[PDB]
């Protein structure tokens, strides 16, 4: 996961 | 500008995010969105016009923010779905297994189901805890947008997910997607906000  | 869940807005003429939900704080108009979208006092613009500034945010730890708008903005109890709208009726939190949709400027309106709650995302900036996970797809730019049930119960604002090289998780099977949102309830109580409903 990454912000979006 | 007419404020609707899902539309694009820019921050300091650089980044793009999506509007989560129209809300009020006493006589002040605002919208909730993701904390990573801006810092306090960053300027928000909708279709090239200044509409307000970040009034508070928390990120990482949590991923939330509210933008206080100028008086000229029109708050609406709606979320974009293509050319149509989903009406906001309230904020009952749905359970694991419930169907949910999200709306944002990059992938439009996508639906799927909630698969887990209280998830931790390890973002480069620090961990964000307590996110709920759904398997509706999302892309870069969808952050801050609305998560809502087709019945109009607002669930939260998009935070992040396992995007691939094309900028989204829409080209991978739903079973493999992790799309995360920050719960709306704690944002409303933290900032003393009221949702606009219809």
């Amino acid at each position: 996961a990454a912000p979006l | 500008a007419n404020i609707v869940g899902g539309i694009e807005y820019s921050i300091n003429n650089a980044s793009l995010c999506s509007v989560g939900f129209s809300v009020t704080r006493g006589a002040t108009k605002g919208f909730v969105t993701a904390g990573h979208c801006g810092t306090v006092n960053a300027t928000a613009r909708i279709g090239g016009a200044v509409v307000g500034t970040f009034a508070a945010r928390v990120f990482p730890g949590n991923d939330r923010a509210w933008v206080s708008l100028t008086s000229a903005q029109t708050l609406l109890p709606r979320v974009a779905n293509g050319s149509s709208f989903v009406t906001v009726r309230g904020s009952t939190e749905a359970a694991v297994g419930a169907a949910v949709c999200r709306s944002g400027r990059t992938t439009g309106y996508q639906c799927g189901t909630i698969t887990a709650k209280n998830v931790t995302a390890n973002y480069a900036e620090g961990a964000v805890r307590g996110l709920t996970q759904g398997n509706a797809c999302m892309g870069r730019g969808d952050s801050g947008g609305s998560w809502i049930t087709s019945a109009g119960q607002a669930q939260g604002v998009a935070s992040g997910g396992n995007v691939q090289s094309n900028g989204n998780n829409c080209g991978i099977p739903a079973s493999q997607r992790s799309s995360l949102f920050e719960r709306l309830q704690p944002i409303l109580s933290q900032y003393g906000l009221s949702l606009v409903t219809g």
